[PDB]
């Protein structure tokens, strides 16, 4: 894990851009208005709050090393998605349309990139009268 | 393919006054069924009986083999069971090893044992194991392991103490009475055993009649404790039922969700795309517009991002706290307070 | 007219201690005529019996016609049944039913079962049917109902399991005890029929005591069995009692409601002003002061405010909600910060 | 005068080991007092029995007499009893009426009852007034009436049906089995009454087991209405049970309160104020430094502090309600909106 | 030491499915032990029974003997009874006076009363006694007793009510009835006892049938009285359902807190501080930076403080409250209007 | 129904005013303001929230469509104005006074022009000793 | 009534100063702070709130009406009077102390004028021991 | 007690610094400033909450002798004080580390001075694997 740690301690680094050690809400916005992406200050927050378990407010070394080192191949999370899948599948039979799906990832939330929805709807086998298989999409996104 | 996905869906999760009334009916079909089998032991329809009965039991063993395979191929429409792997594992669901046992049952023994004692000491095994199905919905069954498993406490201590002041008044009372003779000659405190079965009977409200205290100390004994834990042995009943009425009111408070639809939206897009980032050649990349260190920094506002929609899903789901008010007004404030020193600066 | 309806009020609704009273007075009459009718089959007085019973069974009939249809003519009041084939609609009601059921039969069978087997046979069905009307009220019925429809699952579920057990537990009892022989020489445990009835009796606390198992294996059955799945039996009381004492608190609670008033004032007047839209002649234009795009997009903002003061007025009626509060105030805070723009940006 | 005030509280809402030992301890002397009475009829120990039983029958009735007359007389501290019209007043309250019929009728049955059947039959009676004192404490009382009183409704209904259904199965039950013999040569179901005596005893699950059915039709009728309306007959104490175990949750919030002080300090003075207005001359006037016109319109602006005040107060008693946070909430919030204009306009 | 720490937890705080099973093997045994012990009166095997009951008995107590004294050894992690004396404070609990008394019972009983009935009759006390160990944990002991203390009240009311309508009802009986004659030639009510006996057998839903009340008068009494105390009678353990299902309910609330945490580091650091105030000589100085005056009103805001870290943390641990949100909001509304005079002011 | 969406794309241009497809709090308050309305930003938020389904906060042309489709002669609306004449029915017959309800419709609420209630009151069959039945203006108001 | 409502409409004329027959906070704060009170705008709206009964925020001449005809000297009032007593009250045997009433009137709430106090004490038979019976003050301020 | 009430008047006259007997949240807040301390004046509310009785928002000098007077050797603080330590309790056995101690006592909370931290590890006998028995403290602490 000491390459792992030490990518995690590099990536540590482009946050902190001092030594302090701690992560700011500042800290995190100035490094994401360089990306251009001008974040809410209560986004930030709500953002850093998942993060520490200390409350102090900032993010330490160890709470960025527990957060990255905890899998999002998960049980709970798994069963998490599959359920958030759920609210637009009419007769909860296991399939969506892929217009339903194009409309919703389009419009709803974050609205993707129409290029992105493209990858998207072609990852899963679409085909079959269009309805597609949701779970497939939940085991390719959970391989890791 | 969309008739057989009716067809599941009408056996399944069926609503409307046809379908839950075709099911009545079958159980009235077998209620003439019941009907016929006991007037075959009536000599003056045993005529008449005999031809209809060894009949209908075949009728029904058939018809419900039927409908049970039909149920078994047209339940494809699940995508955990859609194919022949997924049949198979379909099977594994309990109802489905129920409904099976029940038919090779009545098959095996309508077989053999037509030509067998124990062959019809099994035949009223089969009439009870074939309407266990009545009732068929399974989501419930779960609210009330969850109930029970909540209170487990209460009803193992409640249990625990009742049984137990039965085991010592029985005690007390066999001896006091282990010397009465009834006035029928007999003596019913025989030995301590008799005297716990008496009092299980007792305690529970039963009051058979058979046994009864004799000598003034047992009738004191018994009423004591008769009163005093009766109460608690029915606890688990009053316990259970304002169990169900609660959690049945806050479902009910439940029911109005609608935050769940674009927490799901997010959370879905960030999950999928930060499943996205392992590819560095995909898409995602159009969002920022070469790139050394900003993936990794990337990676990672994802994921926060990405838990940040996980959690608050799970609570687009739960009901509205005093907690969640006091936490958003405390903020809206704190933003307040912020602006208020930015227009005081301004001003400076 | 105004009498017809105080009439028609003292009799549905009525309050104050003669009104009950009254009812109550009535129902002394009732018991004097089941005494007298009762003691007519006494012979030391006999004689007066027959004189005072054959008048009275007669002079409740008489008098019960009466009130009926005094209270079916003042009914007019309801807007729904005032005239004739109001009251003809008015009949359509249950009780009316009942009570022209109980006079008519009273009628017919006093008419012509006077002077014969089958009509005192009515008779006491007749004594019967008589006191329905002792609570008169129907309101509440409906809660009854909804607390029913409510908890259908349970109830259902519950009832499944217990009568279940019952019939299994019969089951092995039935082979344990089939053989033995009581001591007063007869077999107990006959057929499963028997064990069945048992088993039911004993299941629900009552214990008659005709019934009792013999051998060890027996009571054992019994013992587990009843301890075990008497508490399933008795749940129904004890949540429908939760849920009535439940539903009951949260009503106290709606008392208190008064944002109907104008609510209620808003969404009539934006009902009836649409309407009168339909009219381009009508008087609504006053509103605005030649109108060829403006009338469509009127009709669209006026059934808007419409919907809107409806759904509103429909919340004018439920109980405040964390929900309301958290939208409300995170509004007004939205509000706030667009004002704090607004000064902010006036400094601009 | 301070001892008198510190004796009747004693007696009256006593708290310490002591006291309501002490109370333990007269039930310990009344239980010697029975012990000995009924010792009375055994001939071994009847000389001794007849010695300290007289005796003690009147050391009792002395002793109550005394302590009952010394509490009217030290019971001076409440106002309303205070003096002798007072203490008049205060005997008309219940528990008064009840030791007071049991003191005099003790007296009288032991000075003319003694030298003398109903005499005894009235000793018992007296043994058991005796024993109500017990208690002693009147709050809650209210709260069980309360509770009733809130419930009447369904309380009324259950009954209703219950009773009902009662008769109606009776009524088949009777003509099912009026043709039976009993195997002891004797017919249980003689009349209805008798079958509806069964019916009642089967219903409320106690089941004596000396009328049993014996048709097949009988024990049907008597399973399913048995099995169905029972629940329906034990909801009350299901009822109740989740009607206190609620309204004590509530009380145990209401614990906390207390807003209650300034409250009532203002409610005073505000009524004392408009009290002290009628009198032009008084000093409230003082307040304002003739006075042709400001009189009147000084009453008006009072009595509406006063009403503030006063329905205010009831609410400093009431718990906090989401109606509360949403009305102060929004009035804060306009209060600021105001201000904002204030500002926007002042920098117009 | 530290096995022993996991040793006692594991004894004690047992989680998983070996530790619970453990207990549940070791009731196997002794379930094998009453099996061979009861099968010792059995003369087939009188022979193999002999031989492994009298040895059975030790092994129990032996191994009983040892659990035990490993478990008060290895006991020493608790701080109140690490050490000698802490131990013997540590036997000061019940269960180890219980699991003692037990085993020394055994242990003498089985030392001298080898070669004898009181011995026997002692026997059984142990084999009862021996059983009580099956739960072993004591918080939730706790949460009964506590729930019982809160309504003592309505319980001790209740039943006051009931068992004196018994009484009552018991009396008419009496009178009723003490003439008639059983058709088996006996008088069923001989003394007001006998009545009594039967009502609380009645009163309770016991009827066991030995006593039934013969006129009609009787008939009536019985099943107006009963009918409407039973319910009376069974309402405590409706209540208590009720209870332990809210109380449950409320606690499954509490479970979420957090703000517990930084409340007590607080709480602690401020009580230190205090304490170490004190000392003048400490290092507490070293915040500030000769003291003449300092030190004392250093010492009260330092109490100060720490008495609101004091009360806040007992908040930080009770369940939010519209109190909390009321009085939140209020201030925060309160610094709003004063910073809105702040900037007025400025602009002045 | 192509004359009848040729009517609502009609109603629909003259609230977009331009190619968008939605309609904004502005656009619609722009329009009531050329009427000589004043509406509140909360009240036209109000307005909008009852016709969107997609949450985004503006009216699109199906929700256009489904708002105009959908009945006012409805089983629920008549009982729920039902229910609403029944606050000012003292007794509960199903009458109410002439000037009891020209005293509400004048002051509480949204108050209505005199010459307007002079319509409405002559609309039903006043007479009677003052009396009117309101399920008479119920079923004309739901005769649609 | 003819006398009571002349000078009912005589005080409303000294709340109105116009012919608008309602009464605005503004109406009656400038009335309040001509007599030197300067009470607060959540006060006066307080004070009007307990008189309308028509949700305006204003108070006609039928609501003074109503307002001036109701009676102190009531069922109720008198037992919300008796209740708010016993919060003062030790043992709530009906007897508070002198000096603590005369601690409670001035500092508590609206602090009392100590002639007014002086006034208030010697209302009522004070002397056996210095305790006051509470009812006798009840039955005076509600005789009206 | 009159050299303690001499003390109590002594230190309440260097909070009160007029002849007022009350204590303002500005009365108290000039006298941590001159500390160096700028607390908040919702601490200082807070405060001053805890102090007073009367709700005038002041502390009169018997709610200075009343708060002065009660103990912190108490049964109830004791029992408070060892719940608050259970939560860095890990097993629960009476124990916690000391550098688990020392990283919570300078981090969460009010930070403690190194020195303080240095006096307070050494007060309880810290050896025997690094676990210190709490209750030792306790039992320190309310010797008062």
């Amino acid at each position: 894990t000491e390459e792992q740690i030490a990518e995690f301690k590099e990536a540590f680094s482009l946050f902190d851009k001092d030594g302090d050690g701690t992560i700011t809400t500042k800290e995190l916005g100035t490094v994401m208005r360089s990306l251009g992406q001008n974040p809410t200050e209560a986004e930030l927050q709500d953002m850093i709050n998942e993060v520490d378990a200390d409350g102090n407010g900032t993010i330490d070394f160890p709470e960025f090393l527990t957060m990255m080192a905890r899998k999002m191949k998960d049980t709970d999370s798994e069963e998490e998605i599959r359920e958030a899948f759920r609210v637009f599948d009419k007769d909860g039979n296991g399939y969506i349309s892929a217009a339903e799906l194009r409309h919703v990832m389009t419009n709803l939330g974050e609205k993707l990139t129409d290029e992105e929805v493209d990858e998207m709807i072609r990852e899963a086998d679409i085909d079959g009268d269009g309805q597609v298989n949701y779970e497939e999409f939940v085991q390719m996104m959970t391989a890791k | 393919t969309h008739v057989q996905g009716r067809v599941y869906n009408f056996l399944e999760r069926p609503t409307g006054w046809k379908c839950f009334v075709y099911h009545f009916a079958v159980f009235l079909i077998v209620l003439v069924c019941l009907i016929f089998s006991v007037l075959s032991t009536i000599e003056q329809y045993a005529a008449l009986a005999t031809g209809t009965l060894f009949w209908m039991e075949i009728v029904l063993v058939v018809f419900f083999g039927t409908e049970y395979v039909v149920r078994l191929w047209s339940a494809g429409c699940r995508s955990k069971y859609v194919g022949l792997w997924g049949r198979l594992r379909f099977a594994r669901k309990p109802i489905s090893i129920i409904d099976l046992i029940v038919v090779v049952a009545s098959m095996v023994v309508l077989c053999v044992g037509s030509k067998a004692t124990s062959a019809i000491r099994g035949i009223r095994f089969l009439q009870i194991l074939r309407m266990l199905h009545v009732d068929r919905q399974g989501g419930t069954w779960r609210l009330l392991g969850s109930v029970v498993f909540i209170h487990r406490q209460e009803l193992i201590t409640t249990l625990y103490i009742g049984f137990l002041g039965l085991i010592f008044s029985s005690y007390f009372v066999y001896l006091a009475e282990k010397d009465a003779v009834n006035e029928s000659g007999r003596v019913e405190f025989g030995s301590y055993a008799d005297a716990l079965w008496w009092g299980v009977v007792t305690v529970t409200t039963i009051g058979y009649g058979d046994k009864v205290p004799q000598t003034w100390v047992g009738k004191t004994i018994a009423s004591c404790f008769s009163v005093f834990a009766i109460s608690f042995f029915a606890l688990p009943a009053g316990i259970l039922g304002s169990g169900f009425a609660l959690k049945v009111q806050q479902k009910q408070r439940q029911k109005h969700f609608n935050r769940q639809i674009p927490a799901a939206a997010s959370l879905i897009q960030t999950a999928w795309r930060c499943y996205a980032a392992e590819n560095p050649d995909s898409s995602t990349w159009k969002i920022y517009i070469l790139r050394e260190h900003h993936r990794a920094t990337i990676k990672v506002i994802r994921r926060m991002q990405y838990f940040v929609a996980k959690k608050k899903f799970q609570q687009a789901r739960k009901p509205y706290d005093v907690r969640d008010v006091i936490e958003q007004y405390s903020q809206g404030h704190l933003n307040l307070m912020v602006r208020i020193k930015e227009l005081q600066r301004r001003l400076d």
